[PDB]
């Protein structure tokens, strides 16, 4: 269990994955040329995970970049560390998805999915022991949701046996591109129910929320939300790149914290929550910390953690700490939501440390929910999904590529068959 | 914010210790099945001793002393008494008693034959105190409980307030079959007295009262004559068993409310009958003897943010 | 002379067994060369020591044991550590994948790929042992490896070796020091299927052990390496018997013969006295009697239990340092009058006493202090079914939901084995209640 | 309380204390656990084959 294949797919998808890579490339050592630079060997000890070497000593990140329109991948390769990128793992079309699950799914997406496996095949020829996938993409569109769901489901077919981990974002009305976003969100989470182990659900209504409640900022771009997802997608990934008492892998993080096959939706959560360019000069204490990220306004899928029951919790705290007083504050935020902790599965918070602090903060927290309040986000998607539905709008958008109506009947059944076995674990 | 459960709704003496918890705003009740407790009000059986004191973080106590079913059992008690160097077959308090598996007047748990106790036994055999003191204006039969509450520490605090619990009917030694005169428990004296209720309101005398009476009647005092022999007992017994029940050094702490009822002949020697594991409490003194466990046997193990005991030093 | 070969299976019995053969050479004076000065018989012999070491034509002496883990992570670092050249390379015996916290995980699907190859290394040191005893395996209750592979293994070595003793040294789960959320499953299941095969098992609860570095050690956040030098102290006090002249536990047999009256109640309790922190520089040595004392007070337990509340069925005192029959006889009768111990009635109250002269080593620089004299004691007492009790409450819990049962079933494991494993710990608990209640 | 068994050596010695007196499946069926449970797994990646191929 070693290196991990990443795919980002629309426009999404690349561009929380292409700051994903420039952060820990940053926390890594390597440069924008893809050379290391570091001073800490512990850089390096498990710099496989998501980068391969070359000659010259370079280290190229394991990355496959996907969308049927090349505008954003253009944007990646003018990025900042837009030429880390091995520039054979581009796959791009040229027509686009216009924001339809259809088109992504069954038409312009197949067109091009046979060439995108060609490079995954590819990398993981080359990998020893091949843990899995990680794949970043949104909802709400055509090619992330779409395409990426078709992947998803073609990837399992060729490597059954392989991890798949995905970075989900959550259509939102106070977020939205185009009405039809409930559509392509209520198609894709049936596709993720059945083809993935791991989801880290981002809601753009918490990532929208927590920059004007909490970070003041008035009017929240897409760059302001990429920040908080930033930072989660390097606290989550920490303990699977980086030695520590907790050397995490794929497989090993889904087995614990998955008591169910289909309840594989997690809640993310992040603290000290930060503007980007904002300098913070005061680090929290460990009880800040500790309070913080159970804390609902750090969550960053819009559920109330009070409305559900944990069934499984993950902290990972970074940056130089008491472990004595992290084991205290940890029992005593247990006891706070002792309420909130089902009774039926021992011992289900896990904490672990991770020495190297982030970029810019000198401690935090990264806190992983697997929570039955989740159910409150699908819920919300089926109700704007059955809005719309009940009146067949905007429906022959997705006719005109083929589909019937039969299968968004069965995309509503499944989301609310989720919902309600959710809620059966909720009173258990 | 301390966490407890409740494992024995039947319990209320403990009822009453969850509400006054529930109200210093610093106690959280659970779900009885919540391992993430600092108290539980265990139950009366089977309570699973062997799950205490293995939660990471949390220092727990529970309301029950493993072990002290030796001494709250008829039949281990006599055991015990027997069996025990400390407590002797000499044993001067304690009545003689026998076990049986299935003046000469003895009681089967009352008969003066033989053949008519061990039918009955197949259908503990204990001396019968033939000449018990017996209460004025009345010629009746009573018998004393004693509250005594035993810390994770193992301090014995006997409660200053005790109750007599009296037979309204006066004592005949010609027939045993009457019962009523010779049987001293609450319960029976109100579906089995006519005289229920005439002399002490619910057949229960406290010690004020029995103290003025033996000051007036026997010129003498009821720390004296009979709390001094009482206070031993106690003593005794707790003593004996405290290397066998002690939570010291356990993984989790004990204390224990215990029920002693005595028995006072007419020459004012108090004489052991039985010791209860899970008493209940008079009513006027749930109030007091509630708050009580919580001070002495609680916050001292959970702090918070005169006494009404007596201290039996040992 | 006859041989016992140790086996060593997942990360628990790999790191533990580093400790172990450490002190074993620090012991016999074996230096990480494999070189032994005091040896004067090159390349062969028939004393004690040789039970655990064979020698080499160049004078190098070699543990007979194999250390097995299904990841390559652990054990490479024993490839790589002080102790390399103690072993040939073919006894480290390492995969690609683990068992991920699984154990159908490491019994079905990887065991069954690797389980001949361990075989196959096992009968290479059969081979160079003229009376071969038995075996030794460390491994852990909750891990993937050291659950579902053991009991594989365990499986294996009955048809191959039917005529040998096989005693364990297990890892009981602690949510103290835990790394799985599914341990309490992994343990039922192991225990479930390792049960018929194991003649002998010294259980050590972390949590016990956890405890015992905190208060006694004074470490605040004890490390893998804290236990697992605690741990090799009483592995040591356990097969010094075997490694050194005497005449108490001379052979794996007698360890059943002397502990185990009921082959399924095979489970003894293990109390080590002292452990003093190398910290202090003044700490006055107990005497006998405070050491044998001791082994009654719960808090030196390799269980946490309560004795008072149990029958025994068989008492052994090992000693090590200076001590004397007449003082240990001398604090038995102390004891016996100022504790109750309660034996079964179908068999004598007594206590089997060792004493081995050489003062228990430490390794330099660990934090456990020189003393003269140690004791453990190995009680089989009905209170360890406590433990059982908790693992099993733990297990319904979780198995009334069916919670990640999911991960065993896509194994290829049954439900219907969750069940079975369960209802064998049930009778496993009527069996202790009936015997000391 | 009797001492019985003295042996003593140069490394120690033993004794015992008396207080009181008193008052497996064939390699073949291994396979067949072993192989029967590889052919579940086979069965159930087989139904998920099956399955993505509709
Ligand atoms: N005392 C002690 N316990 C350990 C040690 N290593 C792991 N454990 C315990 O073993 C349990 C986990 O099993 P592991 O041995 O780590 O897992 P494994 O045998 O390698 O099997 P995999 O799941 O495939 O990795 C946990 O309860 C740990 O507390 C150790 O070095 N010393
Ligand atoms: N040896 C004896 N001599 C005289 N009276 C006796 C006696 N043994 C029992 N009694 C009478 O029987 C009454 C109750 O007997 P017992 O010891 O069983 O109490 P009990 O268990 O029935 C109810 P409680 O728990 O409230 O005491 C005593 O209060 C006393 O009046
Ligand atoms: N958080 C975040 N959400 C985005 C970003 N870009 C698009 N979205 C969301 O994704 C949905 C649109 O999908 P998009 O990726 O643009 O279409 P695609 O190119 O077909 O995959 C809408 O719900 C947007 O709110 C981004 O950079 N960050
Ligand atoms: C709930 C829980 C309770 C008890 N024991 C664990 N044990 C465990 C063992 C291995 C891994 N593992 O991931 O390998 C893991 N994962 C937890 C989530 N991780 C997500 C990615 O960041 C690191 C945290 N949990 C988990
Ligand atoms: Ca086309
Ligand atoms: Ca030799
Ligand atoms: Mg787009
Ligand atoms: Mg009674
Ligand atoms: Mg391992």
């Amino acid at each position: 269990m070693r290196e991990i294949v990443h795919i980002q797919a629309g426009q999404c998808g690349n561009q929380i994955g292409a700051k994903f890579w420039e952060v820990i490339s940053d926390e890594h050592g390597i440069d924008p040329t893809g050379s290391y630079h570091g001073d800490s060997d512990l850089q390096l000890e498990r710099i496989n995970v998501y980068y391969n070497e070359a000659t010259g000593n370079k280290y190229v990140p394991r990355a496959i970049l996907v969308d049927l329109e090349p505008g954003t991948m253009d944007s990646v390769r003018s990025g900042p560390f837009g030429q880390i990128f091995r520039p054979d793992n581009f796959v791009f079309g040229q027509s686009g998805a216009g924001n339809n699950w259809a088109k992504g799914h069954y038409t312009e997406g197949a067109e091009l999915v046979d060439s995108v496996l060609d490079v995954v095949r590819k990398e993981s020829e080359s990998c020893d022991c091949l843990q899995g996938f990680q794949l970043t993409h949104s909802l709400g569109g055509g090619t992330g949701s779409g395409m990426g769901t078709l992947l998803i489901s073609k990837i399992r077919e060729e490597y059954p046996d392989r991890i798949m981990n995905t970075f989900s974002v959550m259509p939102s009305p106070k977020v939205s591109d185009t009405v039809v976003e409930p559509y392509n969100a209520t198609l894709s989470v049936h596709q993720l129910v059945e083809n993935t182990d791991e989801t880290y659900c981002i809601d753009n209504e918490a990532l929208y929320d927590i920059c004007f409640r909490t970070l003041k900022l008035t009017t929240p771009t897409y760059g302001d939300l990429n920040h908080l997802v930033s930072a989660t997608m390097s606290g989550v990934t920490t303990c699977l790149r980086f030695p520590g008492q907790l050397n995490a892998d794929l497989r090993k993080l889904a087995v614990n914290m998955v008591p169910f096959p289909r309840l594989h939706f997690f809640m993310p959560g992040f603290a000290p929550l930060t503007s980007r360019g904002s300098q913070q000069y005061r680090a929290l204490t460990v009880p800040e910390l500790t309070q913080q990220m159970f804390d609902s306004k750090n969550m960053m899928a819009a559920c109330d953690p009070r409305h559900g029951r944990y069934l499984t919790v993950a902290a990972i705290f970074r940056g130089r700490m008491s472990m004595k007083e992290v084991d205290e504050q940890m029992l005593n935020v247990q006891n706070k939501n002792s309420s909130y902790f089902v009774e039926w599965i021992p011992n289900n918070v896990k904490t672990a440390v991770c020495d190297i602090p982030p970029r810019g903060l000198k401690m935090s927290a990264t806190f992983i929910g697997n929570s039955t309040a989740i159910q409150e986000l699908f819920k919300r998607i089926s109700e704007q999904f059955t809005a719309m539905f009940r009146r067949k709008a905007f429906l022959h958008w997705y006719t005109g590529e083929g589909m019937d109506e039969m299968e968004f009947t069965e995309a509503e059944s499944n989301m609310n068959d989720l919902v309600s076995e959710y809620q059966q674990y909720q009173d258990a | 914010m301390y966490t407890f459960v409740v494992r024995d709704e039947n319990s209320s003496v403990y009822a009453e210790v969850s509400r006054l918890l529930l109200a210093t705003g610093q106690w959280k009740r659970l779900r009885k099945d919540n391992p993430r407790f600092n108290l539980m009000l265990g139950e009366r059986n089977r309570l699973p001793f062997g799950r205490l004191g293995h939660e990471p973080g949390l220092v727990q106590l529970v309301n029950y002393y493993r072990g002290a079913d030796k001494l709250c059992r008829k039949a281990s008690l006599v055991k015990l008494i027997k069996t025990s160097p400390e407590l002797s077959e000499s044993c001067t308090w304690f009545p003689e008693s026998y076990v049986i598996y299935p003046g000469n007047v003895w009681i089967a748990k009352i008969s003066s034959e033989a053949s008519e106790l061990l039918d009955f036994i197949d259908e503990v055999i204990q001396k019968y105190l033939e000449k018990p003191l017996l209460l004025e204006p009345g010629h009746r039969k009573f018998d004393i409980r004693s509250w005594v509450l035993v810390d994770h520490l193992y301090n014995i605090y006997l409660y200053r307030e005790g109750v007599l619990r009296t037979s309204s009917e006066p004592y005949n030694s010609a027939n045993f079959q009457d019962k009523t005169c010779h049987l001293t428990n609450h319960c029976i004296q109100k579906e089995y007295s006519k005289n229920y209720g005439r002399y002490e309101e619910g057949n229960e005398m406290f010690f004020e009262e029995f103290n003025q009476y033996l000051m007036d009647a026997l010129n003498t005092t009821l720390e004296n004559s009979i709390l001094l022999q009482i206070k031993h007992i106690i003593r005794s017994c707790l003593m004996c068993i405290e290397p066998a029940i002690s939570t010291k050094h356990l993984h989790y702490q004990s204390f224990q409310l215990f029920g002693f009822d005595f028995m006072v002949d007419e020459e004012l020697k108090v004489w052991l009958i039985e010791v209860n594991g899970a008493p209940a409490c008079a009513q006027k003194l749930y109030a007091e003897l509630c708050q009580g466990i919580v001070d002495v046997a609680i916050s001292s193990v959970f702090p918070l943010a005169t006494s009404i005991f007596i201290k039996l030093h040992h | 002379m006859r041989e016992c070969i140790s086996i060593h299976v997942g990360q628990a019995g790999v790191q533990i067994g580093n400790a172990c053969w450490e002190l074993y050479c620090l012991e016999h004076g074996i230096q990480p060369d494999g070189q032994m000065p005091s040896d004067k018989t090159i390349g062969g012999g028939d004393d004690s020591f040789n039970t655990f070491f064979s020698e080499t034509g160049a004078g190098k002496h070699v543990p007979r044991a194999v250390f097995v883990d299904l990841e390559p992570t652990v054990i490479d670092e024993v490839r790589t550590g002080t102790y390399r050249q103690l072993f040939h390379p073919e006894q480290l015996i390492t995969g690609k994948e683990d068992a991920a916290n699984n154990y159908a995980r490491g019994h079905y699907t990887i065991g069954k790929e690797i389980i001949d190859l361990v075989l196959d290394r096992i009968r290479k040191l059969a081979d160079q042992c003229t009376g071969l005893q038995g075996f030794l395996v460390f491994h852990s209750f909750g891990g993937g490896t050291g659950s579902g592979f053991t009991s594989l293994l365990m499986e294996r070595l009955s048809v191959d070796y039917g005529k040998k003793s096989k005693l364990e040294f297990s890892i009981y789960p602690a949510p103290q020091v835990s790394t799985a959320v599914v341990e309490p499953y992994n343990s039922i299941l192991t225990t479930h299927t390792t049960l018929e095969h194991s003649d002998c098992a010294f259980m050590v609860d972390n949590e016990a052990i956890y405890d015992i570095c905190r208060r006694n050690l004074d470490i605040e956040r004890p490390t893998y390496t804290n236990l697992n030098r605690l741990i090799s102290q009483i592995v040591s006090s356990i097969t010094a018997s075997l490694r050194f002249d005497g005449a108490l536990n001379v052979d794996l047999t007698e360890f059943q013969t002397n502990l185990v009256p009921y082959p399924r109640i095979h489970f003894p309790l293990a109390t080590y006295a002292p452990v003093i922190s190398a910290e202090k520089a003044y700490h006055e040595q107990l005497s006998v009697a405070e050491i044998t004392n001791a082994c009654f007070e719960p808090a030196n337990q390799m269980v946490k239990c309560d004795p008072r509340h149990g029958k025994y069925m068989a008492c052994c005192l090992l000693y090590r340092g200076d001590v004397v029959p007449k003082d240990v006889n001398a604090a038995i009768a102390t004891i016996k009058t100022k504790r109750s111990i309660q034996f079964v009635d179908w068999c004598p109250t007594g206590f089997k006493v060792g004493i081995n002269y050489q003062p228990p080593t430490v390794v330099p620089g660990g934090d456990l202090a020189k003393v003269q004299r140690a004791v453990c004691m190995l009680s089989n007492t009905t209170a360890i079914a406590e433990a059982w009790a908790r693992l099993d409450h733990k297990f319904d819990l979780m198995y009334a939901k069916r919670a990640f049962v999911h991960w065993y079933v896509g194994e290829g494991m049954e439900e219907g084995e969750f069940s079975e494993a369960r209802e064998d710990m049930a009778a496993l608990e009527k069996d202790y209640e009936e015997v000391g209640v | 309380m009797e001492v019985i068994e003295l042996n003593k050596c140069t490394s120690g010695q033993s004794f015992e204390v008396i207080l009181k007196p008193p008052s497996d499946p064939s390699l073949e069926e291994i396979q067949k656990k072993l192989e029967a449970a590889e052919e579940r797994r086979k069965y159930q990646e087989a139904e998920l084959l099956k399955h993505l191929a509709e």
